[PDB]
C-alpha cells in the first residue's frame, strides 16, 4: 500500500467474534472458503510472480522539489521576469491548495461513509476541519475570476486586510 | 355499385401476375448457397462458468486487492454491528450486557 | 319544473325482464348493492355484539 | 431541376389574370386558390390551404407520400411540418374542445380545492408527540458536547 | 386499397358507410355476441323502416340526424382491428417491406448466394421493359383527349400485353415479409 | 348536445352542412378536383415506373414550398405597422424583461455579499 | 472486502461481456439470446451472493473503481455506493430480466434483428444497473440517460410505425423535464457542496434545500410519470411486450421513486417537500386508476395500474417511509414484469391482438396462463399473505394511522379500492365469460422458453414479498395498536372493489344500451390531458417558432435592420454621388465652391 495513515486516517476495525446460534450450515463462509481457494490462490500466485519479475526489474523515481523564489509582494511592478517567476510560484501552490482541498474532501467523505448513520456526532472532528479549511480557502482563492493571479488574490488579500483594520478601530 | 369490366378485367391481371411474383418469391431446395456435446449439465453449464465467469473472476479480484486496496480510499464500509455480550476479534475485549430489563410481560 | 313523467313512464314499460326495482338505471343498482350489503352487514355487527354482550369478558 | 422563375413561386397576385397563373402554377382551381392576405409577412402568392393536419387524410388510399400522406404535385400546406402525423393533430374528437377544456380545467381545480380542504383539515390519529430520550437525541443529532442544552425530561403515564 | 375513391360519395355509399360505422360502434359499444346481435337487429331494422323514401329531401335530413346521432353516441374508444389505420399491429412491419430493387445493388457475392432467383429476377426485368413500351403506347392511346378523367387505368386489350402501370402493384412487398 | 369543432378539432366531413346542401356547380368543382388529382396521379405513375429512370423523381410542389419557406420572404416582406410593432416586441421585449429579472438579481446578491447578511456554505469552486 | 467488489463487478462485467461478443463478429456462429439469457442468470447468482452477504451482516459499502478526472477541489471519481436499495434491487432487476429475456426469446421469434432487440434490453439493464449502484450524481445523470435513450430506441423499435416514433418522442419530451430537475438539483448541490458526492449530501442535510429537492421532486415526477408529465407511459405501451414489461413495468418507472429514496435524508428535513409529494402521488395514482377502470386494451390497463402504483410510492415517499416505498419497489417488479407477460402471452397467440373486447373463455383456453393472470391480479389488488401484502398493507396502514392530508388520504383509499375494480375488469373481460376472438385456433403456449419464466415470477410473486420482508433490517417502526376498521381497511375496500366492479360488469352483461355520461367519457378519453395538452402545447411552440424566430427575426427583422439597410444607404448615395451630368460647367462651378468653402474654412478657422 503506498498510503498512510498520516494524510489518509482510519480507526482500527472492530469486528465481532461470530457466534451461530442456530444449527444450519453458513453459505456465506462456505462460499467465501471455496472462492479463497478456486480464485484469491491463482491471482496471487501470478501477483507474487510480478512482483518478483519487478524485484528483478527495479527502479526508482523522485519526487521533484522546487525552491522558495521571492513572493510577488517584493517584486517591482513591470518587471516582469520576478513577476512570471511569482506567477508560477502561486500557480504551483493554487494547485497543492486544490489537492489539499480534494483530500480533505476524500477525509470527510471516508468519515460519513465509515459512520453510516452515526455521522452526525463521530464526524464532528471532520466536518470542523473541512469547515476551517473551507472558510481559510474561500479568504484566499474565492472571487478572483478565471483570469486568477498573484496580483488578483495579493489585491483581494489586501483589501481584507484594510477593511478587518477599519473594522478593528472599533 | 360492383366492379365496372374495366376495372374487373385489369384486377384479375394484376392477381394472376401477383402469383407469379409470389411463386417465384420460392427457394429451390439449394439456397442458399452458403461458402462432443455431452449434457447441459455435464457440458454446456460448465465450459460457460469457468470461461465467462471465472477467467473474469481472476482479472476483477486482481483488480480489486492489487490497484484498489493499494489505493486509501476505495473501497470503504460501515462499522459492523457490535451488540452486548459480543466479543471484538481484533482488540480482544467483551461488550458488557445490558440492564435487567424490569418488564416482562410477553 | 317542467313536465318530464311521460318520458319517465316510458322507461319503465320495457319488457325486457328487468324488476321494477331495478328498472331506473344503475343508480338504483348501486344503491340495492349498497344496502344489501349493509342491512347484512349490519346484521352481523349487531348478531356478534349480542354474542358478546351474552359471553361476558 | 429546369426550374425557372415563372413556375416558381412569386409576387402577391394582384389582376385575375395574375391569380389564375399562380392557380395554374400550384396546380389548383381558379375559384380553389386563395393566397394569404397582403399583411407583408412575406406569404406572396402562396396558397391558403386549409388548416387541416394530415390525420384528415384517408389512412386507406395509397398516397404518393406514405407517410405524409400526400399525392405527387398537389399543393402543400404552409405548415406541414407542423401538420405531419409525428406533430400536432387537428382530428375531430368525440366530445368537444371547449367541454374537454372545461372538464380537465374543472377536475384539476377541484382537486386544487379538495387537496386545501384536506391541509386545513387534516387527519391524525389521537396520540401525542413521538418519545425519545437524551434531551431529544441531543449528542446523536449533532449538538455540541461542550454546550450543554436544556434538558428535555420526559415522564411516565 | 385497391380501389380509388370517385370524385363525390354518392347517397347510397354514404347510407351504406354510416351503417356499417354505426354497427362498428354498436359492437364496440354492445361487446357481449348476443347482446351485440339484439341491437344490431334492431338498428337494421331502423334502417329498414327508413329505407323506403321518395322525397330524397327528406332522406338526406335523415341522414344529417342519423349521423348527428351516431357522432353523439360513438364510443369514445371504439374497437379497431390490428391491421386497420390507428390499430396497434397498423405500419408495424414497414421497417421490413424493403422495395425490389435493393436486389439490384446488391454485390455479386450476395448475386451468387441466391443463383435461381437472380435469374427469374432478370428475366422478370426483361418482361418489364417489354411491357413497359408496349403499356406506354396503349396509356397514349386510351387518354381521352379533353374531358372528365378518373385515377382508374384501362387493362391489357390484346394478348401478350400486360396492363398498365403493374409493376408497383405486382411487386410490392408482401405485407408479413418476415 | 350539439359538437362544437375547434382549430385543433375540427368538424367532421359527414358532420358539415355545407355537403347536404350540395349544389352541381360544387360537384362539378368536385368533378374537375379529381381530375387534376387523376392527371397528376398518372404522371407521377408513369415516372415511377419508367424502368429507364435512374435517379428520384423530382417533386415540384416540394420545391415550391421549401423556395416559399425559405427565399421568397424577404422578396415578398413588406413593412407594416403591425409587423413592425410586433418585430420590435419580439426582439426586444424578452431582452428588456429578462435583463431587470437578471439586475434585480444580481443586485441583491451583490449588495448581501457586500453587507454579509448572505452566507456561503461551501462555496470554493464557483 | 474483496468478494463482495469481485461480485458487484463481476456482475457489472457480465453485463458488459454480451455487447463485446456482438460487437466481437461470432454472432452468426453462436446462439446470442440464449446465451445473453445464460449471462443473466449468472448476474443473478452473483448478485445473489451479496445479498446473503447484506443479509448476515448488514454492511455499507462504498467501491471507488475508476477516478475519472480531477478539476482543482472537484474531483470525479466513477463509484458506486453499494447499499440495501442497490443490492436488492439489483437481484430483483436480473431476476425479472432473466425472465423478460427467455419469454422474448419465445415471443420475438421470425424477427430478424432478435440479436439487436436482446442487445438493447442488455445496454438497458447496463444502464439501469448503472442508474442504481451511482454513488454521485454524475454516475447517477449517466445512468438516467442511458435509461432514457434505450426506452426511446426500445419504443420506436418497430420504426416503420408513425404512432411508436411519436411515442418515443413524447417519451424523450417528458423525461427531458424531468431531467431538467434533476440538473437543477445538480448543479445546486455542486454549487453548495462541491460535489456530486452522496456522503457530501448527507453532510448538507443541515440546512434549507428547498430549491434542490424540487428539482428533484421534477425529476421523480418526469421519470415516475406522475401528473402533469404522465402520458407517455401508455404512449410507451407502443412498442413490444417485453420491452413493455421490462422498461415500463420493473425497471424505468421506479427510478425516480428510487432516486428519492436515495435522497431520503434529505427529503425527511422538509415539510413542504412531504406534503407536495404525499399531495402529487395521491392524485395521479386516483387520477390514473380512473383512467383503468374504463381503459380497454389490457396493456394500457396495466400500464395504468403501474401508474397508479407508482403514485402509491409516491405517497409512500410522502411520508418519511422510504423502505416501504423501495419494498413495494420491488413488489410491483415482480407484478407487473408477471402480469405484462402473461398479457403477452394473451396476444401473440391470440395473434397481435390486444383488447379485451375481443378475448374470452381465457380460464378454459389457457388454464396455465389464466392461473398466472389470476395470481398477479390478486396479489397486486393484496390477497393477504402474497408478495404484495408485505408493502401494500403497510402503506395503508401508514397512511391511516399517520397525521397526513384528509383528502389525499380519501382519493388513496378510492384508488385501492379502485385497484381492484380495474382488476376485476381485466379478471372477467379476459378470461371469464364467453369467447369472442375470431373462430381460428392458433393457441399453443407449451413452448418451455415461455412456460418456464412465468413459473419462475409465480414462484417470486408468491414468495418475494415473504422472504425479502423478513430478511429485511428493522427500520422505519410501524405502528400496530389500532382499531379493525383502520387494520383491515386494505382487505375491506379491497373487497368491496372486487364485488362492485363485479356487478357492475354483471350489468354490462344484462341486455341493456345505457347513455353515455361525461364521467366515463373523462375516463376512458384519458381524463382529456393527452388531446387538450399535446394539442395545445406543440401548436402554440411550433406556430411561436416558425411565426415568430424563424420568419419575422431572421427572415425579415434582422435581415432589414442590419444588412440590407446597410445596402440601401449606400446604393443610394452611391446613385447620389454617381448621378452626375457630366457637364464642365457643372464641374467648374463645384471647383469653384469648393475653393470658396475652403477660403471660408480658412477665414473662420485663423
Ligand atoms: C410625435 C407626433 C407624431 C406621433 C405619431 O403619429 O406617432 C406614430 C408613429 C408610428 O406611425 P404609424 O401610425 O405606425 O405609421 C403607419 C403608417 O401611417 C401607415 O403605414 P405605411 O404602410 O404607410 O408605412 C410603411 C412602413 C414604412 O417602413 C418602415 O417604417 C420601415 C421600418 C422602420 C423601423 C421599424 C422598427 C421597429 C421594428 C424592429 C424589429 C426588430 C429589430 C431587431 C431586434 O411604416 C411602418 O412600418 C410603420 C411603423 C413606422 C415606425 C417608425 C419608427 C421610427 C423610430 C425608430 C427608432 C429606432 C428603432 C429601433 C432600431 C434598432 C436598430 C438596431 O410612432 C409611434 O406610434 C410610436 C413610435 C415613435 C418612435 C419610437
Ligand atoms: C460508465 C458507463 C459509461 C457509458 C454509458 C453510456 C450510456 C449511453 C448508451 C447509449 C447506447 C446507444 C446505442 O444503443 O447504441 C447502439 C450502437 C449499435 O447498435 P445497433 O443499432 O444494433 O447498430 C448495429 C448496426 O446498425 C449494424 O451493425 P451490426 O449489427 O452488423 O453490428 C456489427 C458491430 C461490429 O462492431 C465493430 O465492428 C466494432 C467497432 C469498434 C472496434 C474497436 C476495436 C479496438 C481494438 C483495440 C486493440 O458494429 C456495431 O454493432 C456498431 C459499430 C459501431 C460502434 C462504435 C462504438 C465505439 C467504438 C470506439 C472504438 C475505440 C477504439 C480506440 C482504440 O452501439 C453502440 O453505439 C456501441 C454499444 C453501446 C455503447 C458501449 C457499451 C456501453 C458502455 C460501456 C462502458
Ligand atoms: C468499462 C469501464 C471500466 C472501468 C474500470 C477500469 C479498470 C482498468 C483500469 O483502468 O485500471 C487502471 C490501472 C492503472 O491506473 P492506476 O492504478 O490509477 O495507476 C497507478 C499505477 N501505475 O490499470 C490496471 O489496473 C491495469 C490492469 C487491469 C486488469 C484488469 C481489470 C479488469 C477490471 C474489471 C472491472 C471494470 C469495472 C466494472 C464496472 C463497470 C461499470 C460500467
Ligand atoms: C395539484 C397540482 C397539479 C399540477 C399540474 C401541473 C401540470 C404541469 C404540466 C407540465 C407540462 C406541460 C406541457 C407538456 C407538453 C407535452 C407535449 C407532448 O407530449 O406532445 C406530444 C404530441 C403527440 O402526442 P399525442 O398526439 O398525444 O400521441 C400520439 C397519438 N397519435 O406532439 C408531438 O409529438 C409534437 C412534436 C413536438 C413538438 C415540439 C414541442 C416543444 C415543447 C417545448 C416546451 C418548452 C417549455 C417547457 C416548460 C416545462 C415546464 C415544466
Ligand atoms: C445587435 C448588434 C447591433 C450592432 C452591430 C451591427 C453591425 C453588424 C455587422 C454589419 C454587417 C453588414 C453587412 C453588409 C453586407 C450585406 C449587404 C449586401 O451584401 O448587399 C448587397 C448589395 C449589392 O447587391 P448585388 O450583389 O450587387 O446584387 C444582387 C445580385 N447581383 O450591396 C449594396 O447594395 C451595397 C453594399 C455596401 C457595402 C456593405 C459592407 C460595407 C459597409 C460599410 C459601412 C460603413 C459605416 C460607416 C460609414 C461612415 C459613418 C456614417
Ligand atoms: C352508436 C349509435 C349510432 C346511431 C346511428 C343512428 C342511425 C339510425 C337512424 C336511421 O336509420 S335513419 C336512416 C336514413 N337513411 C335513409 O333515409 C336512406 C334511404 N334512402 C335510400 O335510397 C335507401 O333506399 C337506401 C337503403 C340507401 C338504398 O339502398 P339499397 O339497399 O341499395
Amino acid at each position: 500500500d503506498s498510503w498512510d495513515k498520516d494524510v489518509y486516517p482510519e480507526p482500527p476495525s472492530r469486528t465481532p467474534a461470530p457466534s451461530p446460534q442456530t444449527s444450519l450450515p453458513n453459505p456465506i463462509t462456505y462460499l467465501t472458503k471455496a472462492y479463497d481457494l478456486v480464485v484469491d490462490w491463482p491471482v496471487t500466485l501470478v501477483r507474487e510472480f510480478i512482483e518478483r519479475q519487478h524485484a528483478k526489474n527495479r527502479t526508482y523515481y523522485y519526487h521533484r522539489q522546487y525552491r522558495r523564489v521571492p513572493d510577488i509582494t517584493e517584486c517591482k511592478e513591470g518587471d516582469v521576469l520576478c513577476i512570471y517567476e511569482a506567477e508560477m510560484q502561486w500557480r504551483r501552490d493554487f494547485k497543492v491548495d486544490q489537492e489539499i482541498m480534494n483530500i480533505i474532501q476524500e477525509r470527510l467523505k471516508a468519515c460519513q461513509q465509515r459512520e453510516g448513520e452515526n455521522y452526525q456526532q463521530n464526524c464532528a472532528k471532520e466536518l470542523e476541519q473541512f469547515t476551517k479549511v473551507t472558510k481559510a480557502y474561500q479568504d484566499r482563492y474565492l472571487d478572483l475570476g478565471a483570469y486568477y493571479s498573484a496580483r488578483k488574490c495579493l489585491a483581494k488579500q489586501k483589501q481584507r486586510m484594510l477593511e478587518e483594520r477599519k473594522a478593528a478601530r472599533q | 355499385s360492383g366492379y365496372t369490366p374495366d376495372e374487373k378485367l385489369r384486377l384479375q391481371q394484376l392477381r394472376e401476375l401477383r402469383r407469379r411474383w409470389l411463386k417465384d418469391q420460392e427457394l429451390s431446395p439449394r439456397e442458399p448457397v452458403l461458402p462432443k456435446n455431452m449434457v447441459f449439465k455435464a457440458y454446456r453449464s460448465s465450459l460457460f462458468a469457468v470461461s465467462h465467469v471465472l477467467i473474469p473472476m481472476w482479472f476483477v479480484h486482481y483488480y480489486v486487492k492489487y490497484h484498489m486496496a493499494t489505493k486509501p480510499y476505495t473501497i470503504v464500509s460501515s462499522k459492523p454491528r457490535i451488540f452486548p455480550g459480543d466479543t471484538i476479534l481484533e482488540t480482544g475485549e467483551v461488550i458488557p450486557p445490558m440492564r435487567d430489563f424490569p418488564d416482562q410481560h410477553h | 319544473f317542467e313536465n318530464k313523467v311521460p318520458e319517465k313512464q316510458k322507461l319503465f314499460q320495457e319488457d325486457n325482464g328487468m324488476p321494477v326495482h331495478l328498472k331506473g338505471g344503475a343508480s338504483d343498482a348501486l344503491l340495492y348493492r349498497a344496502t344489501m350489503a349493509l342491512t347484512l352487514g349490519g346484521t352481523a355487527y349487531a348478531i356478534y355484539l349480542l354474542a358478546m354482550a351474552a359471553f361476558p369478558k | 431541376f429546369h426550374m425557372t422563375k415563372d413556375m416558381l413561386p412569386g409576387s402577391y397576385p394582384r389582376t385575375p389574370e395574375e391569380r389564375a397563373a399562380a392557380a395554374k402554377k400550384y396546380n389548383m382551381r381558379v375559384e380553389d386558390y386563395e393566397p394569404y392576405p397582403d399583411d407583408g409577412m412575406g406569404y406572396g402568392d402562396y396558397p391558403m390551404l386549409p388548416n387541416r393536419s394530415q390525420h384528415e387524410r384517408d389512412p386507406w388510399y395509397q398516397w404518393d407520400h406514405s407517410e405524409l400522406r400526400m399525392n405527387w404535385g398537389e399543393p402543400i400546406h404552409w405548415d406541414l411540418d407542423m401538420y405531419i402525423r409525428n406533430r400536432v393533430d387537428t382530428s375531430p374528437t368525440p366530445v368537444s374542445w371547449d367541454v374537454m377544456c372545461k372538464h380537465l380545467f374543472g377536475f384539476v381545480a377541484f382537486m386544487v380545492f379538495m387537496f386545501w380542504v384536506g391541509h386545513v383539515f387534516p387527519s391524525y390519529q389521537p396520540v401525542g408527540p413521538k418519545q425519545y430520550p437524551y434531551n431529544n437525541l441531543y449528542l446523536e443529532r449533532g449538538g455540541d458536547p461542550t454546550k450543554e442544552p436544556e434538558p428535555v425530561v420526559h415522564y411516565d403515564i | 386499397a385497391f380501389c380509388a375513391p370517385p370524385a363525390y360519395l354518392t347517397h347510397q355509399q354514404k347510407v351504406l358507410r354510416l351503417y356499417k360505422r354505426a354497427l362498428r360502434h354498436l359492437e364496440s359499444w354492445c361487446i357481449h355476441r348476443d347482446k351485440y346481435r339484439y341491437f344490431a337487429c334492431l338498428m337494421r331494422a331502423r334502417f329498414e323502416e327508413h329505407k323506403n323514401e321518395k322525397d330524397m329531401m327528406r332522406a338526406t335530413q335523415l341522414l344529417r340526424e342519423a349521423e348527428e346521432e351516431f357522432w353523439q353516441n360513438q364510443h369514445p374508444q371504439p374497437y379497431i382491428f390490428p391491421d386497420s389505420p390507428g390499430g396497434t399491429s397498423f405500419e408495424r412491419y414497414e421497417c421490413y417491406k424493403v422495395p425490389e430493387w435493393c436486389l439490384d445493388y446488391w454485390h455479386p457475392s450476395e448475386k451468387a448466394m441466391y443463383p435461381d432467383y437472380f435469374s427469374k429476377r432478370e428475366q422478370w426485368k426483361k418482361l418489364r421493359m417489354e411491357s413497359w413500351d408496349r403499356e406506354v403506347k396503349q396509356l397514349q392511346e386510351e387518354t381521352s383527349p379533353d374531358g372528365i378523367m378518373t385515377e382508374a387505368l384501362p387493362p391489357a386489350r390484346r394478348e401478350g400485353d400486360l396492363p398498365p402501370l403493374w409493376w408497383h402493384i405486382v411487386t410490392r412487398p408482401r405485407e408479413r415479409p418476415t | 348536445s350539439k359538437y362544437k369543432p375547434a382549430p385543433l378539432a375540427t368538424l367532421p366531413s359527414t358532420l358539415d352542412p355545407a355537403e347536404y346542401d350540395v349544389s352541381p356547380e360544387t360537384r362539378r368543382a368536385q368533378v374537375e378536383r379529381l381530375s387534376i388529382r387523376a392527371r397528376l396521379k398518372r404522371e407521377y405513375l408513369l415516372q415511377y415506373n419508367d424502368p429507364k429512370r435512374v435517379s428520384h423523381i423530382e417533386d415540384p410542389a416540394l420545391i415550391r414550398w421549401t423556395y416559399a419557406r425559405s427565399a421568397n420572404i424577404y422578396p415578398n416582406f413588406r413593412p407594416t405597422p403591425k409587423n413592425s410593432l410586433l418585430g420590435a416586441v419580439a426582439g426586444f421585449g424578452p431582452l428588456i424583461f429578462w435583463y431587470y429579472v437578471f439586475k434585480t438579481d444580481r443586485d441583491r446578491k451583490e449588495r448581501l455579499i457586500q453587507e454579509g447578511k448572505l452566507d456561503r456554505k461551501f462555496n470554493i469552486s464557483y | 472486502m474483496n468478494i463482495f467488489t469481485t461480485s458487484i463487478l463481476l456482475i457489472f462485467i457480465l453485463l458488459l461481456s454480451p455487447i463485446l461478443i456482438s460487437m466481437s463478429n461470432l454472432i452468426k456462429h453462436i446462439n446470442f439470446p440464449l446465451y445473453t439469457t445464460t449471462s443473466i442468470k449468472f448476474s443473478f447468482i452473483i448478485s445473489l451472493l451479496p445479498l446473503l452477504m447484506f443479509f448476515h451482516n448488514n454492511m455499507e459499502y462504498m467501491i471507488t473503481t475508476w477516478h475519472w478526472v480531477t478539476m482543482n477541489s472537484m474531483e470525479l471519481k466513477m463509484s458506486f455506493k453499494t447499499d440495501f436499495f442497490s443490492i436488492l434491487f439489483t437481484s430483483v432487476a436480473l431476476f425479472v430480466t432473466w425472465s423478460i429475456m427467455q419469454f422474448s426469446s419465445w415471443y420475438m421469434h421470425s424477427d430478424p434483428n432478435i440479436n439487436r432487440f436482446i442487445k438493447y434490453l442488455t445496454l438497458f439493464l447496463i444502464t439501469m444497473l448503472i442508474l442504481t449502484s451511482a454513488n454521485n450524481m454524475f454516475q447517477l445523470f449517466i445512468g438516467w440517460e442511458g435509461v432514457g435513450i434505450m426506452s426511446f430506441l426500445l419504443i420506436g423499435w418497430w420504426y416503420g410505425r408513425t404512432d411508436a416514433n411519436t411515442a418515443a418522442l413524447q417519451a424523450i419530451l417528458y423525461n427531458r423535464i424531468g431531467d431538467i430537475g434533476f440538473i437543477l438539483a445538480m448543479v445546486w448541490f455542486s454549487l453548495n457542496m462541491n460535489s456530486w458526492e452522496l456522503q457530501q449530501i448527507m453532510f448538507s442535510n443541515n440546512n434549507d434545500n428547498l430549491i434542490p429537492l424540487m428539482g428533484l421532486l421534477i425529476a421523480a415526477t418526469g421519470k415516475s410519470a406522475q401528473f402533469g408529465l404522465h402520458p407517455w407511459l401508455p404512449s410507451a405501451m407502443e412498442g413490444p411486450t417485453p420491452v413493455s414489461a421490462l422498461l415500463h413495468s420493473s425497471t424505468m418507472v421506479v427510478a425516480g421513486i428510487f432516486l428519492l429514496v436515495r435522497f431520503h435524508p434529505l427529503t425527511t428535513n422538509n415539510n413542504f417537500i412531504l406534503t407536495t409529494m404525499l399531495c402529487l402521488g395521491a392524485l395521479t395514482t386516483l387520477f390514473t386508476a380512473i383512467c383503468a377502470l374504463t381503459q380497454n386494451d389490457i396493456k394500457k390497463i396495466i400500464a395504468f395500474s403501474t401508474s397508479s402504483q407508482l403514485g402509491l410510492m409516491m405517497v409512500t415517499l410522502g411520508m418519511n417511509q422510504p423502505h416501504l416505498a423501495f419494498l413495494h419497489i420491488c413488489t410491483h417488479a415482480f407484478f407487473k414484469a408477471m402480469l405484462f407477460m402473461c398479457s403477452g402471452s394473451i396476444i401473440h397467440s391470440l395473434a397481435d391482438e390486444q383488447d379485451i373486447r375481443k378475448m374470452g373463455n381465457i380460464t378454459k383456453i389457457m388454464p396455465f396462463t389464466s392461473s398466472c393472470l389470476v395470481i398477479g391480479s390478486l396479489a397486486l389488488t393484496g390477497m393477504p399473505f402474497l408478495t404484495g401484502f408485505y408493502s401494500k398493507d403497510l402503506i395503508i396502514e401508514a397512511i391511516n394511522t399517520c397525521n397526513t392530508n384528509a383528502w389525499a388520504l380519501l382519493i388513496t383509499l378510492i384508488a385501492t379500492s379502485m385497484t381492484a375494480m380495474y382488476s376485476m375488469r381485466i379478471i372477467y373481460f379476459v378470461t371469464m365469460t364467453k369467447p369472442r376472438f375470431p373462430p381460428l385456433i392458433s393457441i399453443n403456449e407449451n413452448d418451455p422458453d415461455l412456460m418456464n419464466p412465468i413459473k419462475r415470477l409465480a414462484f417470486g410473486s408468491i414468495f418475494a414479498g415473504f422472504v425479502i420482508s423478513y430478511n429485511i433490517p428493522p427500520t422505519s417502526i410501524p405502528v400496530l395498536t389500532m382499531p379493525w376498521f383502520l387494520k383491515t381497511t386494505a382487505l375491506i375496500i379491497s373487497v368491496l372493489g372486487f364485488l362492485i366492479a363485479l356487478e357492475l360488469n354483471n350489468l354490462t352483461m344484462k341486455l341493456s344500451m345505457n347513455k353515455a355520461n361525461p364521467y366515463s367519457s373523462f375516463s376512458t378519453l384519458l381524463g382529456f390531458f393527452p388531446s387538450i395538452i399535446h394539442r395545445i402545447t406543440p401548436m402554440k411552440s411550433l406556430n411561436l417558432s416558425l411565426k415568430t424566430s424563424l420568419t419575422l427575426l431572421d427572415l425579415i427583422w434582422l435581415e432589414k435592420t442590419i444588412p440590407k439597410s446597410t445596402s440601401t444607404l449606400h446604393t443610394n448615395m452611391t446613385t447620389l454621388t454617381t448621378n452626375q451630368k457630366g457637364l464642365i460647367k457643372l464641374y467648374f462651378m463645384s471647383f469653384l465652391i469648393n475653393i470658396i468653402l475652403i477660403i471660408i474654412l480658412y477665414s473662420i478657422n485663423l
